[PDB]
């Protein structure tokens, strides 16, 4: 999920744009 | 400003702020 | 304290202190 | 939407929990 994937470790625009509707 | 570590708010405010318009879900557990 | 206008960042600030670990989604659009 | 109800006219609880998942 988007907490382990941002916060656990390092974000990325790509992860965060798969959020976006 | 992206490529860090984003827990909490910070999170919630860089996909506001990446998503804009367009608006996001935030779904901590799942 | 939910209980005014509430408007870009401020609302979604809002949004993550009430749903808390339910998370919550923000669509400004639709 | 939420902008119309919260934003432009007075918010609630029962409309900000009405966005929760």
């Amino acid at each position: 999920g988007i907490v382990e994937q941002c916060c656990t470790s390092i974000c990325s625009l790509y992860q965060l744009e798969n959020y976006c509707n | 400003f992206v490529n860090q570590h984003l827990c909490g708010s910070h999170l919630v405010e860089a996909l506001y702020l990446v998503c804009g318009e367009r608006g996001f879900f935030y779904t901590p557990k799942a």
